[PDB]
């Protein structure tokens, strides 16, 4: 029944989640702001994300940035990622089925079953990974995006991005209330902005008190500035992903979020097809034979049959009742045999 | 030496394997030589000049 | 409240300098009150005799 239940779109969601966080990592590392550690001016990068909608379309910086972002996403072990994710998933589902099954007790038999599933998946893992990289070989070169795929990526990016924003804003406001007044954290933020510009200098690796702020309050102010900049960037990229300019597919370099999400979805689905065939069906075919062989060998080789019986409370009372009855019957049999061997 | 030979051999096979995997996933096992790069780029330049 | 510092850098968000300014402020406050109190005492009826 489980094998009839699992199927392939489940593998689709499983792969798409791992690749979703792959997208967030690549996009954030290529486009968004980096953390503040000290109170020195940060080296100012010439191009900024706030001026992306109003940027020259033939920009070598933005082109190189989106291109190295996408090539980094594609030339990753997506074959090995899909194979290991599907492996852990199938094994987990077998473990849950085991939880609901009659083998809740008997950890020996249960572990025999689990280890059987594990060894089958381990046997097939390599063929699935290499086959997935071969089948993805054309989409590594040109993951050409269709307008509907672009629309799907558009709808998905809004949700992924706003979840990131909500966590960010909740953390900011909690920071304000923890430090004290909103206006007080605004004061430390103004001071850290001042030291980040040329307006003021502190010359400390560990600044204790400057402008009246503690060594901890400075840390809280830097954290506040980072959260601010990341929140503004995130909201701006959400409004851009909802922008009119990102609805069309031709502005691929102008909408890195939507493009990278589209590539993620595509690689996930075509890798998922070969994954289902090469791995999933192989599991459904090999698993029962392996279970039967290993369980039978376990009971009869290890003597775990009798312990398997001893383990459950109801069946222990059942078989114990049967045993004492057996001893008495055999005693009567010995007496009846005695009467036969000796006429009188 | 002969005793360590087995473990060392398997480890060398391992470091060879991961070098091979990266050669498969990132460059598609495409052969490359300096002369090939130079010749291809020269012809690209000559297409540009033509 | 406790600070656990022999030289506290940042506590409650206050700088090593701001703590110094606050201690100086408290010392000046207490000394001002003591001084005005002793002035009220020197003008008191009990110091006339």
């Amino acid at each position: 029944e489980f094998a009839s239940s699992f199927g392939r779109p489940q593998l689709q969601t499983l792969l798409k989640d791992a690749l979703d966080q792959k997208v967030l990592d690549q996009l954030a590392a290529r486009y968004w702001n980096r953390p503040i550690e000290d109170l020195s001016p940060a080296p100012r990068e010439p191009d900024n994300i706030i001026d992306l909608p109003k940027a020259d379309p033939d920009s070598p910086y933005w082109h190189r940035q989106l291109d190295t972002a996408c090539s980094g996403l594609t030339r990753l072990g997506v074959g090995r990622l899909a194979a290991t994710v599907a492996a852990s998933a199938i094994q987990q589902h077998v473990e849950k089925l085991l939880d609901k099954s009659s083998f809740a007790k008997h950890p020996s038999a249960r572990k025999v079953i689990s280890d059987a599933a594990a060894t089958v998946l381990a046997d097939r893992s390599y063929a699935t990974s290499d086959g997935i990289e071969i089948s993805l070989k054309p989409y590594k070169f040109d993951p050409d995006i269709q307008p509907n795929e672009w629309a799907q990526g558009r709808e998905h990016v809004v949700g992924v991005l706003q979840a990131e924003l909500e966590q960010c804003q909740a953390a900011m406001k909690a920071l304000e209330n923890s430090v004290g007044g909103r206006k007080k954290l605004k004061e430390v933020m103004s001071f850290v902005d001042k030291a980040r510009k040329g307006e003021i200098i502190v010359e400390g690796d560990h600044p204790s008190g400057a402008g009246g702020f503690s060594a901890a309050l400075l840390a809280r102010g830097r954290e506040a500035v980072f959260l601010r900049d990341r929140a503004d960037i995130l909201s701006l990229r959400i409004q851009a992903a909802k922008s009119r300019q990102c609805k069309t597919l031709t502005n691929k370099y102008y909408c890195p979020e939507v493009f990278l999400d589209a590539v993620a979805t595509k690689l996930a689905q075509t890798a998922v097809l070969f994954l289902n065939v090469e791995m999933l069906n192989d599991f459904y075919v090999r698993f029962p034979r392996e279970v039967e062989a290993k369980l039978h060998e376990h009971m009869h080789a290890g003597g775990g049959l009798e312990k398997f019986a001893r383990e459950d409370p109801k069946v222990r009372r059942h078989l114990d009742l049967i045993r004492r009855k057996e001893l008495l019957e055999t005693v009567l049999g010995k007496i009846e045999e005695l009467h036969r061997i000796s006429s009188g | 030496m002969s005793s360590k030979l087995n473990e060392t051999t398997e480890a060398i096979q391992r470091e060879l394997e991961e070098t091979t995997y990266q050669f498969k996933v990132q460059y598609n096992e495409q052969p490359m030589s300096a002369e090939s790069y130079l010749a291809a780029s020269l012809d690209d330049f000559k297409h540009q000049f033509h």
